[PDB]
C-alpha cells in the first residue's frame, strides 16, 4: 500500500 | 502497419459517456468457474473521418446478436454497415471494420454483451475469497490500473480519454454494491429473477478508466457526514467492524479530507468518500475514485494489538491515497512515463495531510529515513534511470507496469519536496491550485506544472531563482542520480560529482548535462543558519559560506530537504563531532542522522575512511532522539551480517552496549518502569530501537525485562502484559533466552492468534531459539500448510536463517529440499528470489562462494525459476562481501576495540 516505510 | 497492430490507440474517435451494467456470479458453475456477464454502450465522437473502430478488450467473450457490437448514429447521424468485428490479443483490441467511413463531428453509439472469468487474479473485475467462521465468502471487486478496465468492459483505455460513467450491478439482493458515485436510489428487483437487484449509481465526473471500481459484498461500514454533507464510510468485514477496526480510518479522514482541500485551493470533487479494507489485496492501496481500496493491515487498526507503528501506516496510506482525489484523479497525467509525478507527488504529500491529522508527531521528519536514504542506495548505482522517460518508450502493459518503481515513487517524492523548499511552501501551493484550476477533469505533462509554478515565481519578487524552474528540475528529472557534494572549510571550495556507491563503477547512460546539477544549498553555521546558495552547473565554485575558522563549524543540507549527500575535509568533520559530543541539540535532529547516513555511504565510496562513519556514531551515547538512532542502525545492520560469527562481533555488541545502556536507562525512568509509553511518536519510535538493541546486544537489564514480561504472560495467557510496541523484541529475547517451555507456549499463542500483526511477531519470534533441536524442529513445520500458510513459508524459513545459529541450519534445509521446485512453481509463485537472498546474505568468504558454486551446479534439471536471476545476484553479492570483509575487518575491529572502552 502506498506510504514509503523506514 | 495496421492500426490494430499498434500499442496506442488512434486519436480519430474519442468517447464521450458510458453506460455499463455488470453482474458477477458469486456460485461457481459445474466446473468451479466464476463469471460476470456484462453490457454496455458507449458513445464516442468522430474527429476525423476513420472507416475503423479500434477500442480495448482483454479476455471478453461477446454474446452481441449479431456482430461482436451494435453500431448507431446518435441523434439524426447515419451510420455505416460493420463488415466484421475481431480481436486482436497482442494489442488487447476489438476491431470494428466499417463498410464505409464515420464522419467529423458526428456522435455514434456502439453496444456490446460480453462475459469474462471473475477470476482470483486481482486483475480487472475479480473475485477475492476469504474465510467468516467455518464459511467460505467470495466477493467482487475490482483492479484497473493500469492497462485492466478493459478486462471488465470493451473501452478507449488510456488516462487522457476521459469520460462519464453510468455504472450500474446487478447482485445478489443481500449483497451490498458500491461504485465511485452514491446509488442513484434504493435498488430495485430483477424482473428475470428477484433473487437479483439492480443498483445504478449517479453518473461519474468526467474521469479516467483506470480509477473506476465497482464492488459487491456483505460488508458494513462505520461512517461520518462532513459539515459540507460529504458522506464518509470506512468498509470491512462485519466482525472487522464490529470490532471497532475501522474507527482510526474513520477518525483521520475527516481531517485529512478538510486539509487537502485547502492545500490544493480546490473543493473535493465528489458527493463522497469510501473507502474499504479487504483481505490480501496484494496491490497494498488504489486510488478509484470515491471507492478507494486498501488491503486490510493497511486500513485497518486493533488498538490492543497494533503498535504506533501500526496506526502510522495507517494515518500515512489513508493521506496517500486521499491525495490522489485531486493529484491524479482530477488532473490526470496525460501518460503511463509520467507515472513519477503522480506517484512521486502524492509519496510526499502523505505526510502533510497525515501530519495534520497527527500533528504532534512529526511526520514530515519521516520522508527522510523513509523514502530520500531508501531510494539513494538504488540510485547511487550504475543501473539506476531517471525518472524521466520518453513518451514513444512506453507503449506496452509491461512497459507500464516498469513505471512503478522506487525511483518513480520515492526519488519523485524526494525531488518535488526539494522543489517545494526551495519555492516555499507558499509559492509552490499558488503554482499547484492554478494547475490544478486550469486542467481540472484534463490532463497533462509535467511541463504543465512547471509552468503554473514558474507563473506563480514570475508574479513574486521574493523567491529569485538561476534559472527558470523547468531548466532547474530538468537536472533532477532528466539524468539518473544524484550529487556528493565535497566542501573544503580551510578554503570554502564546494565540488559537484555524480555520487556512486561503487567506486569502481562504469556509468554507461550517458547525460545531456554530464552529470552536473544545479543544486539548492542550505547551511547552518555553528548553529545559525546561514544565508541560502545555489550550486551552478559547475564542478567547482568557491563562497565563504564554507569558508570556516578551526573553531567553527559549518554543516550543508538543512534537514536534507536537497536530494544529495554531503562531504567535508577531515577537521569539519571532526568539530562536528565534537559539538554533538558536548551539545548535539544545536543540531537539528535530521541532520545529527544525515551526518551518520552520509558518512557510511561515503565509506563504502571510499571517501572517507571507515573509522570516520564509526566516530559519527560516537555522540550516540547522550542521543534520545529517534532518527539518529535509526541512522546508525541502518548503517550498521550490514556489518552486524558480515561479523557476527567471528572476533569483531564481542566487540562491536560491547560497543553497542556501551551506547544504549544510558538510553535504556533514560527510558527506564521516563516509563515509570516500562508501564507508560512516551507520548508522542518520535519518542516511541526511540523506546522500540532502545529496547531492541538493548536485548539484541546482551544488555543484562533488558534481558532481564524481557524474561520477567514473557513470564508473566506465560502465567496468565489470557492477559498479555506486553504493549504492542515491545512485542518483537519481548518475544524474540524471552524464546532466545528460554526453551521448549517459551517456544511451545509461543507455538500455541501462534495456532490460536486472530490477527494477521500478532501471528507474524510470533512467528519471527519462534526463529529467535538458541536451540539448534528447535530450530530445526520449526524449519520441518514450515512445509505444512496445516501448520505454517504457504504464503508465510519463505518469510519463516528467512528469520529462522537470520539467526546466527539458524544460519547452517536453513541454508542445509534449502540446498535439501530445493526440489519443492517441482511442486511449488507451477499453481502459485513462492518467492523463491527472496528466499534465495536470504539465507545468502551473509556469505562473505571464499568458502561460503564455493557452496553456492558448488550447489547451483544443479541446473541439470530443476532450474531455479522465479529466483534465476536471485541466485546469480547471491554471487555477485558474495563476492563484493568476500572484497569488503577483507579491505574492513581489521580496521573494524580495532575500532570497536578501542571504543568498547
Ligand atoms: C449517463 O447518464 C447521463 C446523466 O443522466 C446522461 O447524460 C445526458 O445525456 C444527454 C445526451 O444524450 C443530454 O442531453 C442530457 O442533458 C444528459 N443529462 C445530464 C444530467 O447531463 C448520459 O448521456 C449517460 N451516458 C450514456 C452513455 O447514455
Ligand atoms: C444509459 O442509461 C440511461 C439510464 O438508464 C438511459 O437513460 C434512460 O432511458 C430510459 C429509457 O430507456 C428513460 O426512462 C430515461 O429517460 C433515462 N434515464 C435517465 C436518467 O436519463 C440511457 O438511455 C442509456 N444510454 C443509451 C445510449 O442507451
Ligand atoms: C445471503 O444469502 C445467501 C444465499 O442464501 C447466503 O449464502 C448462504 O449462506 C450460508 C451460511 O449460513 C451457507 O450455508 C450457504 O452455502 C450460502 N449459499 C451460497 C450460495 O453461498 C448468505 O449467508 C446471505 N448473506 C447475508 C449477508 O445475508
Ligand atoms: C487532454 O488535456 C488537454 C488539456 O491539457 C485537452 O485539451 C483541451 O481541451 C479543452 C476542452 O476541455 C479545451 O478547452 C482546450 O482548449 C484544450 N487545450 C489545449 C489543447 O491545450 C485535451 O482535450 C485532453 N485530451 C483528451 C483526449 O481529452
Ligand atoms: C528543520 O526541521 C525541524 C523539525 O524537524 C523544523 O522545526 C519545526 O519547525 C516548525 C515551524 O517552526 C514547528 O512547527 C515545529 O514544531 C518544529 N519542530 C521541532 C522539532 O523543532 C525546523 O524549522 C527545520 N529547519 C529549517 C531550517 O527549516
Ligand atoms: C470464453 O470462450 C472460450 C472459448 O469458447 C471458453 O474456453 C471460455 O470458458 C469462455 N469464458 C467465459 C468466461 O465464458
Ligand atoms: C477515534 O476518536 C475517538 C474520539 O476522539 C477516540 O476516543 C478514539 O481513541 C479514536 N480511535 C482510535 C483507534 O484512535
Ligand atoms: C482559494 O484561495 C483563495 C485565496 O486565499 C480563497 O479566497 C478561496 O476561498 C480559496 N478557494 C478554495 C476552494 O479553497
Ligand atoms: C580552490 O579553488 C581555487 C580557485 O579555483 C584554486 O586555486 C585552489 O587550488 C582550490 N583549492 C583547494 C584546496 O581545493
Ligand atoms: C545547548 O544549546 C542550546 C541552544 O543554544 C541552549 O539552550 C543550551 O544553553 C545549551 N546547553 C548547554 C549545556 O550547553
Ligand atoms: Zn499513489
Amino acid at each position: 500500500a502506498a506510504a514509503a516505510a523506514a | 502497419s495496421k492500426p490494430w497492430n499498434r500499442y496506442r490507440l488512434p486519436t480519430t474517435l474519442l468517447p464521450d459517456s458510458y453506460n455499463v451494467t455488470l453482474r458477477p456470479y458469486l456460485t461457481p458453475n459445474a466446473d468451479g468457474l466464476y463469471i460476470f456477464k456484462g453490457k454496455s454502450i458507449v458513445r464516442f465522437l468522430c474527429q476525423e473521418p476513420t472507416d475503423v473502430i479500434i477500442i480495448h478488450s482483454k479476455k471478453l467473450n461477446y454474446t452481441t446478436q449479431g456482430h461482436m457490437v451494435v453500431l448507431r448514429g446518435v441523434g439524426d447521424s447515419q451510420v455505416p454497415e460493420i463488415d466484421r468485428t475481431e480481436l486482436v490479443e497482442l494489442t488487447e483490441y476489438l476491431v470494428v471494420h466499417l463498410k464505409g467511413s464515420l464522419q467529423p463531428g458526428h456522435m455514434y453509439e456502439m453496444e456490446s454483451e460480453f462475459q469474462g472469468e471473475l477470476a482470483d487474479d486481482l486483475a480487472g473485475f475479480y473475485r477475492s475469497e476469504y474465510m467468516e467462521g467455518n464459511v467460505k465468502k467470495v466477493l467482487a471487486t475490482t483492479q484497473m490500473q493500469s492497462t485492466d478496465a478493459r478486462k471488465s468492459f470493451p473501452c478507449f483505455d488510456e488516462p487522457a480519454m476521459k469520460a462519464t460513467f453510468n455504472i450500474t450491478l446487478i447482485h445478489p439482493n443481500n449483497l451490498t454494491a458500491l461504485s465511485n458515485m452514491p446509488p442513484k436510489g434504493s435498488s430495485t428487483p430483477l424482473a428475470e429473477d428477484p433473487n437479483w437487484s439492480v443498483t445504478e449509481f449517479e453518473t461519474t465526473p468526467v474521469m479516467s478508466t483506470y480509477l473506476l471500481a465497482y464492488i459487491v459484498s456483505e460488508f458494513q461500514s462505520v461512517n461520518e457526514t462532513a459539515q459540507n454533507g460529504v458522506l464518509i464510510r470506512i468498509w470491512a468485514r462485519p466482525n472487522a467492524i464490529a470490532e471497532g477496526h475501522g474507527m482510526y480510518a474513520l477518525n483521520v479522514t475527516g481531517p485529512i479530507l478538510n486539509f487537502f482541500a485547502n492545500h490544493y485551493n480546490t473543493s473535493y470533487p465528489l458527493p463522497k468518500s469510501d473507502q474499504i479494507a479487504l483481505p490480501d489485496f496484494n496491490a497494498g492501496a488504489m486510488e478509484n475514485w470515491g471507492l478507494v481500496t486498501y488491503r486490510e493491515n493497511a486500513l485497518l487498526f486493533d488498538p490492543q494489538s497494533s503498535s504506533i507503528s501500526n496506526k502510522e501506516r495507517v494515518v500515512t496510506v489513508i493521506a496517500h491515497e486521499l491525495a490522489h482525489q485531486w493529484f491524479g484523479n482530477l488532473v490526470t497525467l496525460a501518460w503511463w512515463n509520467d507515472l513519477w509525478l503522480n506517484e512521486g507527488f502524492a509519496s510526499y504529500v502523505e505526510y502533510l495531510g497525515a501530519d495534520h491529522a497527527e500533528p504532534t508527531w512529526n511526520l514530515k521528519d519521516l520522508i527522510v529515513p523513509g523514502d530520500v536514504y531508501r531510494v539513494m542506495a538504488v540510485d547511487a548505482l550504475a543501473s539506476s534511470h531517471p525518472l524521466t522517460t520518453p513518451a514513444e518508450e512506453v507503449n506496452t502493459p509491461a512497459q507500464i507496469s516498469e513505471m512503478f518503481d522506487s525511483i518513480s515513487y520515492s526519488k519523485g517524492a524526494s525531488v518535488i519536496r526539494m522543489l517545494s523548499n526551495f519555492l516555499t511552501e507558499d509559492l509552490f501551493k499558488e503554482g499547484l491550485a492554478s494547475y490544478l484550476h486550469a486542467f481540472a477533469y484534463q490532463n497533462t505533462t509535467y511541463l504543465d506544472l512547471w509552468e503554473h509554478l514558474q507563473k506563480a515565481v514570475d508574479a513574486q519578487t521574493s523567491i529569485r531563482l538561476p534559472d527558470t524552474v523547468r531548466a532547474i528540475m530538468d537536472r533532477w528529472t532528466l539524468q539518473m542520480g544524484f550529487p556528493v557534494i565535497t566542501v573544503d572549510t580551510k578554503t570554502g571550495n564546494i565540488s559537484q560529482k555524480h555520487f556512486l556507491l561503487d567506486s569502481e563503477s562504469n556509468v554507461t547512460r550517458s547525460s545531456a548535462f554530464d552529470y552536473l546539477w544545479i543544486v539548492p544549498i542550505s547551511s547552518i553555521k555553528n548553529g545559525v543558519m546561514q544565508d541560502h546558495y545555489w550550486l551552478r552547473d559547475v564542478s567547482q565554485a568557491q563562497n565563504d559560506l564554507f569558508k570556516t575558522a578551526s573553531d567553527d563549524w559549518v554543516l550543508l543540507n538543512v534537514n536534507v530537504t536537497g536530494y544529495f549527500q554531503v562531504n567535508y575535509d577531515e577537521d569539519n568533520w571532526r568539530m562536528i563531532q565534537h559539538q554533538l559530543q558536548t551539545n548535539l541539540s544545536v543540531i537539528p535532529v535530521i541532520n545529527r542522522a544525515q551526518v551518520i547516513y552520509d558518512s557510511f555511504n561515503l565509506a563504502t565510496a571510499h571517501m572517507v575512511p571507515v573509522t570516520l562513519a564509526l566516530d559519527n556514531t560516537l555522540f550516540l551515547n547522550g542521543e534520545k532522539e529517534y532518527m539518529p538512532w535509526q541512522a546508525a542502525l541502518s548503517s550498521l545492520s550490514y556489518f552486524s551480517l558480515m561479523f557476527d560469527r567471528s572476533e569483531v562481533y564481542g566487540p562491536m555488541k560491547k560497543y553497542l552496549r556501551k551506547q544504549v545502556e544510558p538510553l535504556f536507562q533514560h527510558f527506564e525512568t521516563l516509563t515509570k518502569n516500562w508501564t507508560e509509553r512516551p507520548e508522542n511518536l518520535m519518542d516511541q519510535y526511540s523506546e522500540i530501537n532502545a529496547i531492541s538493541t538493548a536485548c539484541s546486544n546482551g544488555l543484562p537489564q533488558c534481558e532481564n525485562l524481557a524474561k520477567t514480561l514473557f513470564d508473566q504472560w506465560m502465567s496468565d495467557p489470557e492477559n498479555n502484559p506486553i504493549h504492542p510496541n515491545l512485542r518483537s523484541t519481548i518475544y524474540c529475547n524471552a524464546i532466545a533466552q528460554g526453551g521448549q517451555d517459551q517456544w511451545d507456549f509461543a507455538w500455541g499463542q501462534l495456532q490460536q492468534a486472530q490477527l494477521v500483526n500478532e501471528a507474524d511477531k510470533l512467528r519471527s519470534a519462534l526463529a529467535c531459539s538458541n536451540e539448534v533441536w528447535l530450530l530445526n524442529r520449526y524449519l520441518g513445520y514450515t512445509l505444512n500448510p496445516d501448520l505454517i500458510r504457504k504464503q508465510d513459508a519463505t518469510s519463516t524459513i528467512n528469520s529462522i536463517a537470520s539467526n546466527v545459529i539458524g544460519q547452517p541450519l536453513a541454508w542445509d534445509f534449502v540446498q535439501s529440499n530445493w526440489k519443492k521446485l517441482f511442486q511449488d512453481y507451477g499453481g502459485g509463485s513462492f518467492s523463491f528470489s527472496n528466499l534465495i537472498q536470504g539465507v545468502t546474505r551473509r556469505f562473505s568468504s571464499e568458502f561460503e562462494l564455493q557452496q553456492l558454486e558448488q550447489f547451483k551446479k544443479n541446473n541439470m534439471d530443476v532450474g531455479f525459476g522465479s529466483g534465476t536471476r536471485a541466485l546469480e545476484q547471491a554471487l555477485e553479492k558474495t563476492k563484493a562481501n568476500i572484497k569488503w570483509v577483507k579491505e574492513n575487518k581489521e580496521v573494524v575491529l580495532n575500532w570497536f576495540i578501542e571504543h568498547s572502552s
